[PDB]
């Protein structure tokens, strides 16, 4: 079964770069949030 | 224990074992040899207290 892990192993290193692209967004946006507190 | 949270704390910064220079000057970098550095004011870890 060889040719089935390659849609595993690139579906996980794709949701690697989505929780990664979605943490710079969650830590953005809590940056500019705090920029209209002051 | 607490960590510091990644998310919720603005200034965070993730310092890696590479760049952490608590006990800078009298502490061998990265290993059980001599130390080497200056004395300097640390960076690690954050302050859960005060």
């Amino acid at each position: 079964s060889s040719a089935r892990d390659d849609k595993l192993t690139a579906l996980l290193a794709q949701l690697d770069s989505l929780t990664r692209e979605l943490n710079v967004v969650s830590q953005q946006l809590l940056d500019l949030r705090q920029q209209v507190s002051a | 224990r607490q960590v510091v949270d990644d998310t919720k704390y603005k200034d965070y910064q993730q310092v890696g074992i590479l760049h952490q220079h608590n006990n800078s000057g009298f502490v061998g970098y990265l290993a059980p040899t001599m130390r080497e550095g200056q004395a300097y004011p640390a960076n690690f870890p954050y302050p859960l207290i005060g």
